[PDB]
């Protein structure tokens, strides 16, 4: 259970693992010193699907969320065995469903009690 | 904005000085609009029908769902951005 | 419709009356004047009261069942057996009546128009009434209304949602604009609530200064019920 | 549906578990000292 | 010259791209050359509907539809964290230290992600302080046996639950957890953490923080707030209450209030933050490096925009202290002037 | 029963109401944001609940995510720690001889109280010694018909 | 009154705008020649008939 | 062979076009409905301006008008030549047709309706509030929806964000033509997580009043 | 509920009461129910069987 | 009032007192199984000839 998900594994677009907010600015050591400073992000420059420029998180080098629909993972969850609290659009309709003997002697919100009375 | 747009920080500081109009336009908007139309307790009357033309059901809701402008990418010469919705966000980001 | 082959049936009706008449050696002529002179729609033009009456009884008793002090369905002149299928086109204008009743006549190769006669009433209206949208229309059946809706301020759970009231449901109530202005839009899921939240009124304790604002869940319908609503009035 | 299942971009549909891949294999190879053990 | 510009590759670069162009979409006859939404998106919304849709749709917020036009399956979770460990070699530095011992079971090789459990503690602020993570620890055992008798008697919270159920069954729960006894075997040391007895937490934290069910039943009883119970108060034997019941929720709803236990968990400001509004988050609230650039009109503009903001919302607080509610029978809002005591 | 504190209201033209504290938790708002509560969680998020009990949030995150169905009595499969005393929704043999092999009947809650991880002492399929939520009534039922 | 007259006006106007509109969805060559600001250069404040 | 097509279908709906132009020159309310079917509102508005003078007409005169406004044949006509017989862009290549005005026209009328249906309320005996549950407004409510579909994005949007908000106002309880039409609009707005919160409550209420136009409008909205 | 199902339930000359069955929209709606049930009982075990293998111990 | 009292209390001992213990129904369950015991025990004369 991934804290604020909706913000890094969803929204944050290099998984919350990769740092975008920086330079390639040249730094005296052997390795940071590799890495030329790159003149800034074009002004008016259409840049593609995936790839962004780097200068912040929300415009990385690799754009890494898709453009398809974020549609939750379908829940194992059983909606046919719940046990779920009877609204007044459940009850009004309670003479009528073929329901099991769980169903009307719940522990949790029994049902027969309600449809006896 | 469409003056100085080439300038690589001007354009992006002009973009924010639209923005806060705008935002006072679509504040503005959307307070004197739901005005004119609670300006329908003229209407709520028992003059139930008052059968075709109505002011605001429909003469004003018609126009349906308002537009902000500073939501609304405008591009360069004033009309929407033919670049996508990121190339503009990243285009016009904060002089921060 | 879309190869006009609605009138293929008159029209073999009438290379065979001409194939009669060349036979013989007279000229023959194409138009209305032998378009309705053929025995169809000669027969087919007397039965437009009683295809008509039925059409008009089935709707208005089919309303009655299910709101029933008007109907959709316009003014069949009843005693005026003239204006029936003029009127029958004008009320299902998305078909052709005259092709309906002169297919549903024959019942496996059995001249319903000659011999059971209410038979070919009760088949051309079930034809007529199928064929046509419209009808399908005026014979809709009352479903109820889905308030739109709004997240939750205290959130109790997400699928639990504030509910649209509007003032049919409570007129002794908020002055309510439409749901859009107000906030709400559309949204229902396999296990969404209606609810109104507003919490317990705070006095003057600690509790009231220090912790979270208690609501009491009041939960209302999933449907705005117009028909039960208007029949609530009339029961007082 | 799509012909890429869904389970494969979604992050939501990411593993809680997503044990990766040099994970497991690093520390399976590994053999804890097998002398624990003074004597043994 | 190396990466320096030139007139023949001025020449070059437009002799590739537009090599003999009749229009910009000459070779847009080809489906998966035509869709491509890279340089823009125009040449795909053919009509004023397509712009239409568009444009509302980009107001709202929505992603855009005809963005949508090319399919960017993007880079998957699964990648990105692949690439980094590899990168990192392994990010020894993340595993949990279970990982380093013989045979990490499975949940043992999935990084030190923050799992949401530390949602709640206010007991430890951002490095928990001595026996305090043993305590939190304690206390997920005791939220774990509360969660083993809460489907064991049943009292699973429900997907369509509404409030009178939901603290029902809580004060339902809270009985037989409070008054059942808290299991031990249970008690998993983690890496790298202090296996601790039960004695020495009700020592060093008193026995309010672990309290025996009698000492809940003091807090939750009695009404005084001057009575937080440090030590322990005697069995009705005469003996120490050498005993622990589950951790329920009513007990810390009692805490709650005792200004001791209120800076104890040092969210002390309630006092000082209680019946009062939030700051505005005025949207374009600008940094003065750009009130600076706001022109001598745009920064009133700017000034007035955001002074209206405040006034907003700082009235709208006043309409949260208010509280006015709807009384049907008057069919108005009614404004408390006063309450009472206990009838 | 009814412990009430009165409320002295004031109404929009002028008159006071003795109207309780009870009748009017449940009448209606002008104006309620979401931000109300911020007091207790001040500058960070603003919720729906007391953040200063840990145990209340951890019902918050039981409620939340049990509405989002990433909690649920789902059908179970043996590689979910099926070790003693886990808390599981079964379903059972209701009581007959002559008819074939079983006959099964709704979800009834249990824990388990006897099982057997082996492939040998608990073979195909694999027979959950359990002991439901009635009065404790031991029988084996498998793991089919465990949730 | 003003209300209607805005109204005729704007019908007459979103007409002036709806015959640009088939016209440019209608044009092979523009369509071709693809650019957005071709749906906007023209409105029913430049097009040809105009109220001054 | 799909140049041929287009031409013989344009060649229909023209032909069509100007003998009823014809005829309206040199009867009457089959004459209006034929104009406004294939397009030809601006001749059909000024028939329908004078036989509203003489009380000419009923609750379910201008309903047939406003269904017929909605450019059946023309629909199909912009199908055949300009969508390459394409539905969903069938209604974005007819949104460019006047549809404002196709709009408006089809609005008064309904209004005009509501006033003779109430009308027809009161003078029928029983003098009390009774238009809305007359299935016939119900009607009117689908087909001012379905007049307003055939027209430009802002009536798309506008059907389930002033039409449906309208109906609830007045009381006008849901056929399933609004409720289909709640879909189809959501759907050609892009809004399927509306869509099928719509068809959620249906299938969860009402699928025996559920028919394939709606699955029409899902199938619609998600491409 | 739908014709053809009505029709597919009761095309029968005789049943189980020694008289033939009529099964309306509700005795087949318990039916198809009880069926789904069954289906959805056996593709959610397999989709807990196709998760629970991970790079681990799978 | 009479005849609605002396129902609701017709119905409120004989089929709400009943199903007022619903731990005493074992949920369902117990019903259930006791009806094929019923059925176990009299599987002579129900399905006999």
């Amino acid at each position: 259970q991934l804290q604020s998900r909706e913000r890094l594994i969803l929204g944050t677009h290099g998984a919350g693992v990769v740092q975008h907010a920086s330079v390639s600015q040249p730094l005296s050591v052997n390795f940071q010193s590799s890495v030329t400073v790159a003149a800034p992000a074009a002004d008016l420059f259409r840049t593609k699907v995936h790839e962004g420029t780097g200068t912040s998180g929300k415009d990385p080098y690799l754009r890494t969320l898709p453009n398809q629909e974020s549609r939750e993972p379908e829940s194992s969850v059983s909606q046919a065995h719940i046990t779920v609290a009877p609204t007044v659009d459940e009850c009004s309709t309670l003479d009528r469903r073929w329901e099991s003997m769980q169903y009307w002697f719940n522990d949790q919100h029994p049902r027969l009690v309600i449809y006896l009375r | 904005t469409a003056l100085e747009f080439h300038k690589e920080t001007v354009r992006r500081v002009n973009r924010q000085k639209v923005n806060v109009a705008a935002s006072l336009l679509d504040n503005f908007f959307e307070q004197e609009w739901v005005a004119m139309l609670r300006e329908s307790e003229s209407l709520e009357n028992s003059l139930e029908q008052g059968a075709w033309p109505d002011k605001k059901t429909d003469m004003a809701r018609r126009l349906g769902r308002y537009i902000p402008f500073a939501r609304r990418s405008l591009d360069e010469n004033g009309f929407p951005t033919d670049a996508r919705a990121d190339d503009y966000a990243r285009w016009m980001e904060a002089p921060a | 419709v879309e190869e006009d082959l609605l009138q293929c049936d008159v029209h073999l009706r009438v290379g065979l009356h001409m194939r009669e008449a060349l036979s013989k050696g007279k000229s023959v002529g194409l138009s209305d004047e032998v378009l309705r002179a053929t025995s169809l729609v000669t027969d087919v033009a007397t039965v437009a009261p009683e295809v008509a009456r039925e059409l008009y009884q089935r709707h208005v008793e089919a309303l009655r069942e299910n709101w029933s002090a008007h109907g959709l369905l316009t003014a069949l002149d009843f005693t005026q057996k003239d204006d029936a299928l003029p009127w029958m086109q004008q009320n299902f204008g998305d078909v052709d009546v005259a092709s309906v009743l002169r297919w549903a006549r024959f019942y496996h190769s059995k001249d319903l128009m000659a011999k059971d006669r209410p038979r070919y009433l009760a088949r051309a209206v079930a034809w007529i009434e199928l064929l046509s949208k419209r009808s399908h229309m005026m014979e809709e059946a009352p479903l109820t209304y889905m308030r739109k809706s709004k997240p939750l301020s205290l959130n109790t759970n997400s699928n639990l949602r504030v509910a649209w009231q509007t003032p049919v449901a409570r007129p002794d109530g908020p002055p309510r604009l439409l749901a859009r202005e107000e906030g709400y839009t559309f949204h229902h899921n396999e296990h969404s609530r209606f609810v109104t939240e507003t919490y317990r009124h705070p006095g003057e304790t600690l509790q009231s200064r220090f912790l979270a604002m208690q609501p009491i869940h009041t939960e209302v319908s999933a449907k705005e019920d117009f028909q039960e609503i208007y029949a609530q009035q009339q029961e007082q | 549906a799509t012909n890429i299942p869904r389970s494969a971009w979604d992050p939501a549909h990411f593993n809680t578990n997503w044990s990766d891949s040099y994970s497991t294999e690093i520390a399976a190879r590994r053999h804890w000292p097998a002398k624990k053990w003074s004597i043994g | 010259k190396k990466h320096v510009n030139d007139e023949r590759i001025m020449d070059a670069m437009f002799f590739r791209s537009d090599a003999y162009r009749k229009t910009q979409t000459d070779e847009h006859w080809n489906p998966y050359m035509r869709q491509d939404t890279t340089h823009g998106v125009a040449h795909l919304l053919n009509n004023k509907f397509d712009i239409a849709r568009r444009e509302d749709r980009l107001s709202k917020g929505e992603q855009d539809l005809t963005e949508r036009s090319v399919m960017h399956f993007g880079v998957p979770i699964q990648q990105t964290i692949d690439e980094f460990v590899f990168r990192h070699r392994n990010a020894r530095g993340e595993r949990p230290l279970d990982y380093f011992k013989p045979f990490p079971g499975f949940r043992d090789f999935r990084l030190n992600r923050m799992y949401r459990d530390v949602e709640g503690f206010s007991l430890m602020k951002q490095r928990p302080e001595f026996l305090e993570w043993e305590l939190f620890t304690r206390y997920r055992a005791h939220h774990q046996q509360r969660r083993r008798i809460a489907l064991l008697h049943g009292l699973e919270p429900v997907a369509n639950e509404t409030a009178q159920e939901r603290d029902a069954r809580r004060e339902k729960l809270d009985e037989i957890c409070e008054r059942t006894p808290f299991d031990e075997r249970e008690l998993h040391t983690n890496d790298d953490e202090m296996q601790v007895s039960g004695e020495t937490l009700r020592s060093w934290f008193g026995v309010y923080m672990l309290p025996s069910p009698t000492v809940v039943e003091a807090v939750v009883g009695a009404s005084a707030s001057v009575n937080l119970h440090l030590f322990p108060l005697a069995d009705e034997m005469g003996t120490a209450d050498t005993r622990e019941n589950v951790l329920s929720s009513r007990y810390f709803n009692r805490l709650l209030l005792m200004e001791g236990f209120q800076n104890r968990i040092s969210r002390a400001f309630m006092g000082n933050v209680s019946g009062k509004a939030p700051e505005p988050v005025v949207q374009y609230m600008q940094p003065p490096e750009v009130l600076r650039h706001f022109t001598a009109e745009e920064r009133a503009m700017y000034e007035q925009y955001v002074k209206e903001q405040t006034s907003k919302q700082l009235g709208e607080w006043a309409t949260a202290m208010r509280r006015r509610r709807w009384i049907p029978d008057r069919q108005q809002y009614g404004h408390v002037v006063a309450q009472g005591y206990g009838v | 029963e009814r412990f009430v504190v009165p409320l002295s209201v004031r109404l929009e033209s002028g008159e006071v109401l003795d109207m309780t504290d009870e009748a009017f938790g449940r009448y209606e708002l002008e104006l309620l944001p979401r931000n109300v509560n911020h007091a207790l969680n001040y500058g960070i998020g603003d919720y729906a609940y007391n953040r200063g009990n840990y145990i209340e949030t951890q019902d918050v995150i039981w409620e939340e995510q049990t509405a989002s169905g990433e909690e649920g009595w789902s059908p179970a499969t043996h590689a979910d720690g099926l070790r003693a005393g886990l808390p599981v929704r079964a379903r059972r043999h209701v009581g007959m001889n002559a008819n074939g092999s079983r006959i099964v009947s709704s979800p009834q809650r249990a824990v388990i109280v006897a099982y057997d991880r082996q492939p040998f002492f608990n073979p195909e399929p694999r027979l959950v010694r359990v002991a439901f939520q009635s009065d404790g009534s031991v029988e084996e039922v498998p793991l089919a018909n465990i949730m | 009154i003003k209300a209607a007259l805005w109204d005729a006006t704007r019908k007459i106007r979103s007409a002036k705008e709806a015959a640009l509109n088939r016209s440019l969805s209608h044009n092979q060559q523009l369509r071709a020649q693809a650019h957005l600001e071709h749906w906007y250069d023209e409105d029913a404040n430049t097009l040809q008939p105009l109220a001054f | 062979q799909r140049k041929r097509e287009r031409e013989a279908r344009m060649r229909a709906f023209s032909a069509s076009c100007s003998n009823l132009l014809r005829l309206l020159e040199g009867g009457p309310f089959d004459l209006a409905i034929r104009l406004a079917q294939h397009g030809l509102y601006q001749q059909a508005s000024r028939i329908v301006d004078e036989l509203h003078q003489q009380r000419a007409l009923r609750m379910s005169h201008y309903g047939l008008l406003i269904d017929a406004l909605s450019a059946p044949c023309l629909g199909q006509r912009i199908l055949y030549g300009s969508a390459q017989c394409d539905p969903a862009l069938t209604y974005k290549l007819l949104g460019d047709e006047n549809g404002e005005e196709r709009a408006q026209e089809a609005h008064r009328w309904f209004d005009m309706a509501f006033a003779l249906l109430t009308t027809e309320c009161r003078m029928s005996g029983s003098e009390h509030r009774l238009p809305q549950a007359t299935a016939a407004a119900t009607h009117l409510v689908n087909a001012l929806m379905r007049a307003l579909l055939t027209c430009g994005y802002t009536h798309v949007s506008a059907v389930p964000d002033a039409v449906y908000d309208r109906m609830g106002l007045m009381g006008i309880s849901p056929t399933i033509s609004t409720y289909e039409l709640v879909m189809l609009a959501l759907s050609l707005q892009g809004n399927m997580k509306e869509a099928e919160s719509v068809f959620s409550f249906l299938r969860r209420h009402h699928n025996e009043h559920v028919t394939i136009g709606s699955f029409n409008a899902l199938l619609l909205g998600h491409r | 509920f739908d014709p053809e199902l009505i029709d597919f339930f009761n095309a029968a000359r005789a049943g189980p009461f020694g008289r033939p069955d009529e099964y309306d929209a509700e005795e087949v709606a318990n039916f198809v129910r009880a069926d789904l049930k069954r289906l959805e009982e056996q593709c959610l075990n397999v989709i807990n069987r196709c998760n629970v293998p991970v790079p681990g111990a799978t | 009032r009479l005849t609605i009292l002396k129902r609701n209390d017709y119905i409120q001992r004989h089929l709400i007192d009943v199903t007022s213990n619903g731990a005493y129904l074992g949920f369902g369950d117990a019903v259930w199984r006791v009806f094929f015991s019923a059925v176990e025990a009299h599987k002579a004369v129900l399905f006999g000839k």
